[PDB]
C-alpha cells in the first residue's frame, strides 16, 4: 500500500 | 534510564536509551552563549502528564415552544465553545445552531416547514510524523522537564537552541505558531405539503 | 447509515485530512451539526430488506 | 497496576563490566601483571534462558576466551565444574568462585555500581597461574569509561 | 488477484481485503523461524531476521 | 532533502579512491567533516 | 553514499536487510509502467 | 491539579581557554623555558590567573616534558590544552634540533603514490648519537588524514659518521605496530635536510624528507 | 581497470542506476577480499 514514513534521529 | 543513545549518555537526544538514573549532575541540551543547562540525572515521571491542561467547555441552549389545535411552532438555539486539554487554543470547537419549525393545518391541507442554520469553527492540533505537537512530545527523554520548555524568553527553548534537533521541535512553539483552522456555514431544511382527500 | 431528519436525508459528509501520516486532522461530520436538545425520538433501522 | 518489564532468567547477572585482571604469583596477589589496564567484558544469558547458566565473554581483550559458566541465581554466584571448552579458539577455561555483588563497587565518578569478581585458569597458560578478574558494571557515562 | 489494499504503509504494516477472509486483514513483518519454532537471528548482531 | 532530512553520508570506497588519486572532484557533492575538515567515508552497512 | 549516523531512513538498504515486502521500488515500478509506458502507448496510437 | 515536573536545571557558564605560543617547543639543555602564555575567560571576566598547570620542564635533563594547562568552571567543568617541551643533549652534531617541516618531495610508493607536504615533525637528540623522532611517516596518518598522534610512528635513531641513519626503535600506537624496513637514509650536513624511505604494514612505503 | 574506475567516479551524482549496472557487468570496482571489520581494524589491507 501507498504512504510512507520517516525514521527518527538518534 | 534517561537521555541517551546506545546506552551511552548524550546531551541532545530525543529518547531515553541512556544510563540508569544516577542522581548525578549531568549536562543536557544545546549550548547558548557559552553556557549550558545542568540538572540532576533523575526521572520526571509526570513530565508528559503535566504538559496538559484541563479542557474547558461552556454550552448554552434555548428553545421556544407553543401550539394550538391547528398549529405548532418550535424555535431553538444552541451554543458550544470547547478549548480542550492540549495547551493554547489549538483544540477549539465553536458550535452554533438556530432552528425554526412550524406546521399549520387548515382543513384537509397541512403545510409545515423546518429551516436550520449551523456554524462551526474548528481548530486542530495537527498530528503526524513530522514537526507536530504529539510526535514532538513523545520524543522526550524521561528526565527532561517538558513544562520547562514553554517560556520562550529562555533562549534554550527558542527553536534554534531546543534541547534536541532530531526531527522534532518545541511543542509549545508548534502549538503557538502553526495554523489549521476550519470555519463552516450550513443551511438545511424542508417543506412538506400534506393533503387528505 | 443514512441520517433522515424530518424525514429528509441529512448531509453526513466528513471533513478530515487526506494525508493522515504527516498532517492528520479531523473537522467533523455532517450529523454532528444537529442539536441534541431538539431531538424527540431517534429510531435506527438496522436491516436492509 | 504497573507493568513489569520482565527479563531473561539471569538478567541481574548479565551486563557489561569494566574489569582488571590480577594474578596470584608466589601466593601474593600481583596487580595486573600483563599491564592491560581496565578491560571490557560482557556476561549474558544463554539461548536456553535457564537460570542456572550464563555466558562469560572477555570480548577478546585479555585471553580471548568465552565459555558457559554455571549459575546460582539466588546467591548471585557463578563457577565452572572443572575446565570447560572455550568457544573462541579451542582452549579450556576454569572459572572459580565467581560472584556478582549488587551495588558494592564504585565507579570512577564516585557512584555505586555492581561489582564482579571471579578466578580464572587456562589450560594453555604455560605458567599455570590463577587470575582474579575484578571490576564493576559499566554505567554508560563517558566519565566511567577507560 | 484475490487481494486489494484498503490502507497501508509502503513496505510497512498494511490492511487488506482478501478473498476468503474478513474485511480488514492485516499483514506485517514477522521474524523468521526454523521448522521447529525457534527464532532466527543474525549471527553477528543478534537481532531477528525478517 | 525536502521530504526527509539529510540521510546520506559519503561511503568509504568512493572517499578512499578520490583521496588516493588526488582528485579535486572530491569536493563536488561531498563535504568535509564538520569536526576535523577532512573527507571520511563510512564502510557500507557499518553505521551501527 | 552510506547512512548518516544520526538518522535512520536507509538502514535496510545499506545492510541489505530489505525484502520483497519492503516495496523498495514499487513507486518507480508504477511510474514506469502505469505512467510512462502507458503514455507512450497512447502517443504511438495518436501520432503517425 | 498541581504540577510536579518543574525544570530543576542550573545554567552553567563555561570557561574559554586559549593557548598563546607554540604547542611543541624544543629547547637545548640548559636553556631556560619561558612560558609562552595563555588566556582564560569566563563570562567575560578574565580568569587567566586561575589556570592550573600540571607538569614541569627540567631543562638540565634531556627528555620529553608535558605540561597540562587547565581552567575550571564553578561547577567544576574544565577546558584544557597541552604543551610539549623537548630537551636536547647539548653535544654537537650536523643534525640540529628540532621542529622540522616535511619538504617538497614526499609521496607514497606502494601501492599508490600521493604527494604531501607542509607537515611538521619533531627531532631532538637524547644521547650524543641517538635522536628521538616523533613521526617517521612525516604525518601521513597523524596530520594528513587527522588520525591523531597515536597514528604517528615514534622511535629512535643513531646518526652514523657516514651520515646515514640507523633506526633503533619504532612504534605506532593503535595498530600494533612497527615498520618493516628502512632504506635510502642519509643527511646532507648543509641543506640541512634528512632523507628517508620507510616501509610499513606489508605493502606500504613512503619517500619523505624534512627541513626546518 | 582505469577506464572502469573512472567510469565509476564519473557516474557519482549523475546516474547511479547505471553505475550499479556497470559495476555488475564489468565487476569493477573489484569487491575487496577483506571484511568491513578487517578494513576498519587495519586500513593498509584495503585497496582504495
Ligand atoms: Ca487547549
Ligand atoms: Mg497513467
Amino acid at each position: 500500500g501507498g504512504g510512507g514514513g520517516g525514521g527518527g534521529g538518534g | 534510564f534517561g537521555m541517551g543513545w546506545n546506552g551511552n549518555h548524550t546531551e541532545l537526544e530525543n529518547g531515553s536509551w541512556g544510563p540508569r538514573f544516577d542522581g548525578s549532575m549531568q549536562l543536557w541540551g544545546n549550548v547558548y552563549n557559552n553556557s549550558q543547562k545542568l540538572k540532576p540525572y533523575v526521572a520526571m515521571p509526570d513530565n508528559i502528564k503535566d504538559f496538559f491542561d484541563a479542557g474547558f467547555r461552556y454550552s448554552n441552549s434555548l428553545s421556544f415552544n407553543g401550539a394550538t389545535d391547528k398549529s405548532d411552532y418550535y424555535v431553538s438555539f444552541s451554543q458550544i465553545s470547547d478549548d480542550g486539554m492540549i495547551p493554547t487554543d489549538a483544540d477549539s470547537y465553536d458550535k452554533y445552531t438556530f432552528s425554526a419549525r412550524g406546521s399549520h393545518k387548515a382543513g384537509a391541507l397541512t403545510f409545515s416547514s423546518s429551516l436550520n442554520y449551523a456554524y462551526q469553527k474548528n481548530n486542530f492540533a495537527t498530528t503526524g510524523q513530522g514537526l507536530s505537537m504529539l510526535n514532538s512530545l513523545y520524543q522526550t527523554p524521561r528526565d527532561i522537564s517538558i513544562i520547562g520548555l514553554e517560556d520562550q524568553n529562555d533562549p534554550f527553548n527558542t527553536p534554534g537552541y531546543y534541547y534536541t534537533p532530531y526531527g522534532v521541535m518545541n511543542p509549545y512553539y508548534i502549538l503557538n505558531n502553526y495554523l489549521n483552522e476550519y470555519e463552516s456555514e450550513r443551511f438545511y431544511g424542508k417543506f412538506q405539503l400534506d393533503y387528505e382527500f | 447509515p443514512l441520517y433522515v431528519v424530518d424525514g429528509v436525508p441529512l448531509n453526513n459528509s466528513t471533513v478530515y485530512s487526506t494525508d493522515g501520516l504527516n498532517s492528520g486532522y479531523d473537522f467533523g461530520n455532517g450529523a454532528n451539526a444537529i442539536n441534541p436538545d431538539d431531538v424527540a425520538n431517534m429510531t435506527i433501522l438496522k436491516g436492509a430488506a | 497496576n504497573d507493568t513489569e518489564p520482565g527479563g531473561t532468567a539471569v538478567e541481574k547477572m548479565a551486563g557489561d563490566w569494566w574489569v582488571t585482571v590480577n594474578a596470584f604469583i608466589d601466593g601474593k596477589e600481583v596487580e595486573d601483571p600483563f599491564g592491560a589496564g581496565h578491560l571490557q567484558m560482557s556476561t549474558y544469558n544463554t539461548a536456553s534462558n535457564s537460570e542456572t547458566e550464563m555466558w562469560l565473554d572477555d570480548l577478546g581483550n585479555f585471553w580471548e576466551y568465552k565459555l558457559k559458566v554455571n549459575v546460582n541465581y539466588a546467591a548471585r554466584t557463578f563457577s565452572t565444574t572443572g575446565f570447560v571448552d572455550n568457544v573462541t579458539y579451542e582452549s579450556k577455561v576454569k572459572i572459580t568462585d565467581g560472584k556478582v555483588l549488587e551495588k558494592a563497587a564504585t565507579t570512577p565518578s564516585g557512584m555505586p555500581a555492581d561489582s564482579i569478581v571471579y578466578m580464572v585458569q587456562f589450560d594453555d597458560d604455560e605458567d599455570g597461574l590463577t587470575y582474579k578478574v575484578s571490576g564493576f558494571r559499566r554505567t554508560g557515562f563517558p566519565a566511567d569509561d577507560f | 488477484g484475490g487481494i486489494t489494499t484498503i490502507y497501508g504503509l509502503n513496505g510497512g504494516t498494511s490492511m487488506y481485503a482478501i478473498t476468503g477472509m474478513p474485511v480488514g486483514v492485516f499483514k506485517a513483518q514477522v521474524a523468521e523461524r526454523d521448522p521447529q519454532g525457534r527464532i532466527v537471528v543474525n549471527s553477528s548482531t543478534g537481532l531477528p531476521v525478517e | 532533502a525536502v521530504g526527509l532530512t539529510g540521510n546520506h553520508c559519503a561511503a568509504y570506497p568512493l572517499v578512499s579512491y578520490l583521496s588516493s588519486t588526488g582528485d579535486p572532484r572530491i569536493a563536488y557533492g561531498i563535504s568535509k567533516t564538520d569536526a576535523d575538515g577532512k573527507y571520511v567515508g563510512q564502510l557500507p552497512g557499518g553505521k551501527t | 553514499y552510506e547512512q548518516k549516523p544520526e538518522s535512520n531512513q536507509y538502514n535496510t538498504l545499506c545492510e541489505y536487510t530489505f525484502t520483497e515486502s519492503s516495496q523498495q521500488m514499487d513507486y518507480s515500478y508504477r511510474i514506469l509502467f502505469a505512467g510512462a509506458l502507458e503514455d507512450a502507448k497512447q502517443v504511438l496510437e495518436k501520432t503517425t | 491539579c498541581d504540577k510536579s515536573t518543574d525544570d530543576t536545571s542550573k545554567v552553567t557558564y563555561f570557561v574559554t581557554l586559549e593557548r598563546e605560543g607554540d604547542e611543541k617547543i624544543v629547547l637545548e639543555k640548559g636553556q631556560p623555558f619561558v612560558e609562552p602564555g595563555y588566556y582564560a575567560e569566563m563570562n567575560g571576566e578574565d580568569i587567566t590567573e586561575s589556570v592550573q598547570i600540571k607538569g614541569s620542564v627540567d631543562v638540565n635533563t634531556p627528555g620529553i616534558y608535558n605540561l597540562v594547562y587547565a581552567a575550571y568552571n564553578e561547577d567544576g567543568f574544565a577546558k584544557t590544552f597541552t604543551r610539549t617541551v623537548y630537551v636536547a643533549d647539548n653535544t654537537a652534531s650536523p643534525l640540529k634540533s628540532g621542529i622540522y617541516t616535511v619538504a617538497e618531495g614526499s609521496k607514497r610508493t606502494a601501492p599508490s603514490v600521493v604527494a604531501f607536504s607542509g607537515y611538521e615533525i619533531v627531532i631532538f637528540q637524547m644521547e650524543p648519537g641517538i635522536f628521538y623522532i616523533s613521526d617517521f611517516l612525516g604525518g601521513w596518518y597523524d596530520q594528513r588524514a587527522g588520525y591523531g598522534p597515536d597514528y604517528a610512528m615514534v622511535g629512535k635513531f643513531e646518526l652514523n659518521d657516514d651520515n646515514t641513519i640507523t633506526p633503533l626503535e619504532s612504534y605506532v600506537a593503535g595498530w600494533g605496530d612497527s615498520m618493516d624496513q628502512m632504506t635510502n637514509t642519509l643527511l646532507d650536513p648543509a641543506t640541512g635536510t634528512l632523507k628517508w624511505t620507510v616501509a610499513y604494514a606489508g605493502q606500504l612505503s613512503f619517500d619523505i624528507i624534512v627541513k626546518q | 581497470n582505469l577506464i572502469y574506475m573512472q567510469k565509476w567516479v564519473s557516474l557519482f551524482y549523475m546516474d547511479h542506476m547505471e553505475a550499479w549496472s556497470e559495476i555488475r557487468r564489468t565487476d569493477c570496482p573489484k569487491l575487496s577480499s577483506y571484511s568491513a571489520a578487517q578494513i576498519q581494524a587495519s586500513e593498509s589491507v584495503y585497496t582504495p
